[PDB]
């Protein structure tokens, strides 16, 4: 079974696999939500729009995609195909 | 949605 994985590799990737349909479909939806996190995080002092920053608790200094895939994990987010 | 309402 998976051994506590580190850095990089945490989460681990087979089980974000199942919550989505491929890996190209990971890594946009990853991707975007990323871009939501750093938009959040980067205009939070302001009026911030419909961007729901971090959702999963967040690491002291997390990078924002590491946050969206560990949300991605969690099931805490959703997608509609192209 | 679920995870919206509860941030």
């Amino acid at each position: 079974g998976y051994d506590t994985p580190l850095g990089i590799t945490n989460p681990p990737i087979d089980e974000l696999l199942d919550r989505v349909s491929s890996k190209y479909a990971l890594v946009i939806y990853a991707a975007k939500r990323a871009r939501q996190i750093n938009d959040y995080y980067n205009q939070l002092g302001e009026g911030i729009l419909e961007y729901v920053g971090p959702l999963v608790e967040p690491g002291l200094q997390e990078k924002p995609l590491s946050i969206a895939l560990r949300e991605i994990h969690a099931d805490l987010l959703e997608h509609t195909e192209g | 949605e679920e995870a919206r309402a509860a941030a």
